[PDB]
RNA sequence: UUAUUAAAAACACAGCACUGUGCAAACACGAAAGUGGACGUAUACGGUGUGACGCCUGCCCGGUGCCGGAAGGUUAAUUG
RNA sequence: CAAGCUUGAGUCUCGUAGAGGGGGGUAGAAUUCCAGGUGUAGCGGUGAAAUGCGUAGAGAUCUGGAGGAAUACCGGUGGCGAAGGCGGCCCCCUGGACGAAGACUGACGCUCAGGUGCGAAAGCGUGGGGAGCAAACAGGAUUAGAUACCCUGGUAGUCCACGCCGUAAACGAUGUCGACUUGGAGGUUGUGCCCUUGAGGCGUGGCUUCCGGAGCUAACGCGUUAAGUCGACCGCCUGGGGA
């Protein structure tokens, strides 16, 4: 069971469906004997350049422990909903429950 | 300890038209920065930096 | 190589500033050196010779 | 390549004990486990060169063992050439 | 698989099939073949409409479903057929209910594999779903052109459609042909493309294997005579003038469509 | 294949190419209805030329044709 | 021949670096093309020109879209690979190398005619794709001529899948393996020690660049990564042409 890092924005306009996908996508990855480490709503924030001619996309992280095929359906699911405009799944070493400098921040 | 996610330490490394600066200027470790061009291109990737001064 | 001309300062400085960072920027040198194809053995045989006289 | 326990238990069942991972017959049994695993691999890759070297390397490294181990004791070569699946 | 005749015979020289060993050896489904009667390309004046045709072996229509209509309720694949009616190969599918039916085979599908039609089907090859439901840039056929209709685009073997655009109630799919065409999203499009895609590959090898697919042979105008066609006679091999039809309308160039009511669903026509 | 003076190097042919055709397809037979094409859907169908395979297929768009162009010139019924 | 031994050669444990390979996805910059807005007489190109595009509205600028190819900065006598080669980012499969401390097998090794495999670019076959570049080709120039250099276009090709080809100044013009022989400055990658003072100092491995000592060489130069001193095996040479 390998540790990946999620980081996938959604649409602006769609800053509430992000609790239900959340929601969603953790109970996927928890169904399938898989850990969360860290999750993190960024809110939204200011892009460095327009993607799909817009601006202040919606960001979410995540840290998760789960097998490869939970992961395949957690691409195949950003790839067909159209709300998430873009994502990046990551593998890591190890284990990540510290607080990211997005949120460290505060 | 080079994060993608540390714009704020990523921003040194940049120019100000978003290009990566060379270790020759900043006298980073060859290893360090590889890892920083890594970071950068993945933050590039997530918005989080600009790919040039226009867009 | 954005200038933004700030108050209280004349054109000419305006216009050597950025003059010194359109050059500190290197785009002339980069779009004089995109205008030909230099093949992959003349760009290492460059780059070589470049390496050998930065020794001196 | 490997995991661990696949490797512990190959050097368990094919060596004199838990820390004999040195053994001709270990050794072997390693080499032929690889190769059925890559075979796998090279089956969806026909086009992956630089690991079929690889894969080769370790086909005539298991080829050299078993010769020292026929020409060293018969016997156990052919329990650990029937135990394995060889000879073509 | 592509496999070439070893050259026993002059006739089997350049003969090269296409062989599948999935193809169900046996016979077909019966409650679903019809009699599918020839005609030689005459119409019902008895005159030759369509010349080059006649002769071939007898076949028996396959009812294939190219609606799609029976949504909500999956469905498996039982075994993969061969259709003498159509290029492609058709698959016969049985439904939670008890239904059987034939579908278009669409690439990589086998026995065994589920598939399911409506709004809420999942997006992989064999679903069949109301455009407006797929996303844009995937690749489709059995594309219906009016809703309810049926499918009519992208059935042949190896064919398939993708969708570039969606606006208001159409989408803009780009055709095999290469031309742009609207049609409204709720016309229905199954995933994924026709399957048999190495059917273009075959070679028939001999004269004999044409007339076995019902093709009669096609005589040259200038091989004819002046009365039969307007490429003529002449003493020796004579052409001395412009290509056209046996009924004098100029071939390679001239443009003859003329539709006037279905202009405006051209976004571009193909080049 | 010229029933009944010509069986051939002629025709066909698999293959090749060009071109038309988005489906109420082009096209063909039909004053029309309709039918064939096809219960097929561009890996399909029609037309044309060439004629297995091998190595190949050079130059010319002035003429004729076809395709595209739409500014300008010219130009029908109509209008008066 | 028999029995040993561990130092050569391998196996296992834990980590490290890497454009090593194969598959899929995706991102931005730019070129070209299509449609539209503004706008008007030039643009492009050159030593200078002309061919070419442009009043049918070009070039410039702005907006939207399509498609293919390659991945600026990082980037570096840097890294990986047997060689050819490998350069955005992400995921899946996968080979090799190195280091620390141990345990294990116990000569299992080196080289290799024939044999087999990999093998840049160009080229060939089938099916796609085709933005840019560009053999052939066309036109404009230059010229005594110009089947060239220069300019405007432009087909194959370059790209993808699967086969073939098996050649390069395929070079370090330096076969592989092992041992020994003064040094200096670096690079890269592990590891150990010390109020760790510090981005520290001192050791210890792997790969790598430059200079140089003895020695060697016809000389140039090589010089612990030898072209020095040796050992094992292989390939090759016997005047220039013909070839």
């Amino acid at each position: 069971m390998r540790h990946y890092e999620i980081v996938f924005m959604v649409h602006p306009d769609q800053s509430e469906q992000v609790p239900g996908m959340i929601e969603r996508y953790t109970a996927a990855i928890t169904g399938a004997e898989g850990k969360i480490h860290r999750l993190e709503d960024w809110g939204r924030r200011q892009l460095a350049y327009p993607i799909n001619k817009l601006h202040k996309a919606h960001y979410v992280l995540m840290n998760v422990e789960a097998p490869q095929e939970v992961i395949d359906e957690l691409e195949t699911t950003f790839r067909f909903n159209d709300a998430v405009i873009r994502s990046m799944v990551m593998r890591t070493k190890h284990a990540v429950t510290e607080a990211s400098p997005m949120v460290k921040a505060k | 300890e080079i994060d993608y996610k540390d714009i704020a330490t990523l921003k040194n490394y940049i120019t100000e038209s978003g290009k990566i600066v060379p270790s020759r200027i900043t006298g980073t470790r060859a290893k360090y920065q590889r890892q920083l061009a890594r970071a950068i291109k993945r933050a590039r990737y997530l918005s989080l930096l600009p790919y040039t001064d226009r867009h | 190589p954005v200038i933004k001309v700030r108050e209280n300062e004349p054109f000419d400085v305006a216009l050597r500033r950025f003059k010194r960072s359109c050059e500190k920027a290197g785009v002339l040198a980069e779009v004089r050196r995109r205008e030909f194809y230099e093949k992959p053995t003349t760009e290492r045989k460059r780059a070589k010779a470049s390496a050998v006289k930065r020794h001196a | 390549s490997l995991s661990t326990e696949a490797t512990a238990k190959i050097v368990s069942e094919f060596g004199r004990d838990a820390n004999d991972t040195g053994s001709t017959e270990v050794q072997v049994a390693l080499l032929t486990a690889q190769i059925n695993h890559l075979q796998g691999h090279f089956a969806e890759h026909k086009k992956d060169h630089h690991s079929r070297r690889g894969l080769l390397r370790m086909v005539s490294q298991r080829r050299k063992l078993l010769d020292y181990l026929k020409r060293k004791d018969v016997a156990r070569y052919t329990q650990l050439i029937e135990r394995l699946g060889l000879r073509r | 698989a592509v496999v070439k005749c070893k050259p026993t015979s002059p006739g089997r020289r350049h003969v090269v099939k296409v062989v599948n060993p999935e193809l169900h050896k046996g016979k077909p489904f019966a409650p679903l073949l019809e009699k599918n009667s020839k005609s030689g390309g005459r119409n019902n004046n008895g005159r030759i409409t369509t010349r080059h045709i006649g002769g071939g072996h007898k076949q028996a229509y396959r009812i294939v479903d190219f609606k799609r209509n029976k949504d909500g309720i999956p469905a498996v694949v039982e075994r993969l057929e061969y259709d003498p009616n159509r290029s492609a190969n058709i698959a016969l599918v049985l439904y939670k209910d008890g239904e059987r039916r034939y579908i278009l085979a669409p690439k990589g599908l086998k026995a065994g594999d589920q598939i399911q039609s409506g709004v809420d089907a999942a997006i992989k090859p064999g679903n069949t779903l109301p455009m407006r439901n797929i996303p844009v840039g995937s690749t489709v056929h059995n594309v219906e052109m009016k809703p309810g209709k049926g499918g009519q685009l992208a059935r042949s073997a190896g064919t398939y459609v993708q969708i570039v655009a969606r606006d208001g109630a159409y989408v803009t799919l780009r055709l095999r042909s290469g031309e742009m065409r609207k049609v409204e999203a709720d016309c229905r499009a199954t995933l994924g493309e026709v399957g048999n895609a190495e059917h273009m590959l075959r070679v028939l090898g001999k004269a004999g294997a044409a007339r076995w697919r019902g093709v009669r042979p096609t005589v040259r105008g200038t091989a004819m005579n002046p009365v039969d066609h307007p490429h003529g006679g002449g003493e020796g091999r004579n052409f001395g003038k412009h290509p056209v039809t046996p009924w004098g309308v100029q071939t390679k160039g001239k443009k003859t469509r003329s539709n006037k009511r279905t202009d405006k669903f051209i976004v571009r026509r193909r080049s």
